[PDB]
């Protein structure tokens, strides 16, 4: 409603997002963990995470109002 | 005007995803119809 009908129509995608599910906040640590892995693989240093490490950080770094 | 979207985004959808791996061969007609799920489904010639 902020443009014309002109313009809204004319576009041949209009990709809607949707807000953090609580089934997809496992798969947003998985490849930030990975990251700092495959930096540190130049060195010959591998760094390992459990599950308990994973758990404080997905009560943690999620907010509805901010996000990531 | 939704008329436009539908094709694009359904019809035009399938049919150009089997042109690239090997679905449709330039040469052979293609079918388009339905399914059982009521969505238009593209029949494919060849395989991968």
């Amino acid at each position: 409603r902020h443009f014309a009908n002109e313009f809204i129509n004319r576009i041949d995608e209009l990709i809607v997002f949707n807000r953090l599910t609580p089934s997809n906040i496992r798969k947003i640590v998985d490849v930030r963990l990975k990251e700092v892995q495959e930096r540190l693989d130049e060195k010959q240093i591998t760094l390992d995470v459990d599950d308990k490490a994973k758990d404080l950080l997905a009560q943690q770094g999620f907010d509805p109002v901010y996000g990531a | 005007r939704p008329l436009n979207r539908l094709i694009q985004h359904a019809l035009l959808t399938q049919l150009s995803r089997l042109l690239l791996d090997g679905g449709v061969r330039p040469g052979e007609i293609a079918k388009v119809t339905v399914d059982q799920e009521g969505e238009i489904i593209v029949i494919r010639n060849h395989g991968i």
